[PDB]
């Protein structure tokens, strides 16, 4: 979740 | 990057105003946390686009934007309820449709307190006539702050922000003496916020051990990452 | 009162240090403990002769003295500590024959965490390289805002204090700019100092359910008063 | 006790 937006925009 | 094109960044970076979509009426005990971790969780995601707009931060190691977000959120969020409730003795403006009084935060056990924690700390920060600027500064050195290569690049760009917040304080145009005691009045509230938000964690952590609040994947990863 | 008065007066109010032995054995989970706790009970007595020391102190009311050491006694604790291990990069300097490896935080469980960013921020004040005469102004001030009429006497004992750092640094002759960035970095560590205060008093609470070592009387009443 | 190192000592 967390790591997942913080590689997406 | 001087530090008021960094303080402009920051202001590009501020996320957007987040309602619960609640009709308005009074606040039981249910309804009450279950709009608070609602809120919380939809914040969450912001708080994370948030931060990636902050200059450099994206440049950090994977594990360093993970720990820094893991540690700090609850002081972020916090930070961000004070400077709402600024202009509204008395409330705790979590959100339009979340408008706290004191007494309503006596239908959850162990709540009042960290209310008036909140409170006091809000009030303190009105007393010094918080500038939008400042709030925007030191809620960025909050993330930045809670580190309890990469490392360097973290470093510079705490000093940065740093840098950044003692600029929007030397353009109020105040005595050097007046400006270095207005820095240590804002930064020694930190304190504050991070003792208020430990407490606000500890009776998340029991809300959710008790699974009295629904289930919010983004807040209860966030709750457990951190309680570990 | 000027500042340097304030802390020539800091300097005299200095507690001695109080000498413990460390076992004549390998320290195990419980000799650990219990060092650790009688240490903390003899130094919490001379803080309280520090704390009346500290100049406006004894005016405020009986209550707010209380709630104030109550509410950052391990702190102030844990402040001294890292002064005192300030010359001895991996190594606590508990007392003087009471040092720590970093390693020896393993006979205890869920300490060697704390011990850690322990020694992580005091290798940041080595790192700014903290002077005597900040330390002093520093420990006072974190007494005087653990704010977690008496009430606006507070927030003057607290601005005085303040001044008094800021003269402290002023005299070391950096550049103004320098003198804000001084401030800012030496105080954005009390969030560190207040976070380690708050795992190291839970972890008390815990060795004491757990009946790992006793705690009572001044040592219990500071710790109660504190998770209250 | 706390109380009594603060007023009695
Ligand atoms: N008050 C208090 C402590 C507190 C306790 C709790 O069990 C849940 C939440 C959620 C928020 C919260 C949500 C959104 C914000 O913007 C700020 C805080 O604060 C909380
Ligand atoms: N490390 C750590 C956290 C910690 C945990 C605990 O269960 C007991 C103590 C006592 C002190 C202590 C005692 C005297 C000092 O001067 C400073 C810290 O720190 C402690």
């Amino acid at each position: 979740k967390l790591v997942q937006l913080l590689t997406t925009t | 990057l001087s530090p008021e094109q960094l303080v402009l960044t920051l202001l590009e970076a501020e996320p957007p105003h987040v309602l619960i979509s609640r009709p308005s009426a009074p606040f039981t005990e249910a309804s009450m946390m279950m709009s608070l971790t609602k809120l919380a969780d939809k914040e969450l995601v912001h708080m994370i686009s948030w931060a990636k707009k902050i200059p450099g931060f994206v440049e950090l190691s994977l594990f360093d934007q993970v720990r820094l977000l893991e540690s700090c959120w609850m002081e972020v969020l916090m930070m961000g309820l004070m400077w709402r409730s600024i202009d509204h003795p008395g409330k705790l403006i979590f959100a339009p449709d979340l408008v706290l009084d004191r007494d309503e935060g006596k239908c959850v056990e162990g709540i009042l307190e960290i209310f008036d924690m909140l409170l006091a700390t809000t009030s303190r920060f009105r007393e010094l006539k918080l500038q939008h600027k400042e709030y925007l500064c030191v809620k960025a050195m909050i993330l930045l702050n809670s580190s309890m290569d990469s490392s360097r690049k973290l470093a510079h760009l705490l000093n940065a922000v740093t840098d950044a917040l003692v600029w929007v304080i030397a353009k109020s145009g105040i005595s050097s003496q007046q400006q270095s005691m207005r820095l240590a009045n804002l930064l020694m509230l930190l304190s504050h916020v991070r003792h208020a938000s430990n407490k606000g964690m500890e009776h998340l952590l029991n809300m959710k051990c008790k699974n009295v609040v629904p289930v919010y994947d983004l807040l209860l990863e966030m709750l457990n990452a951190h309680v570990l």
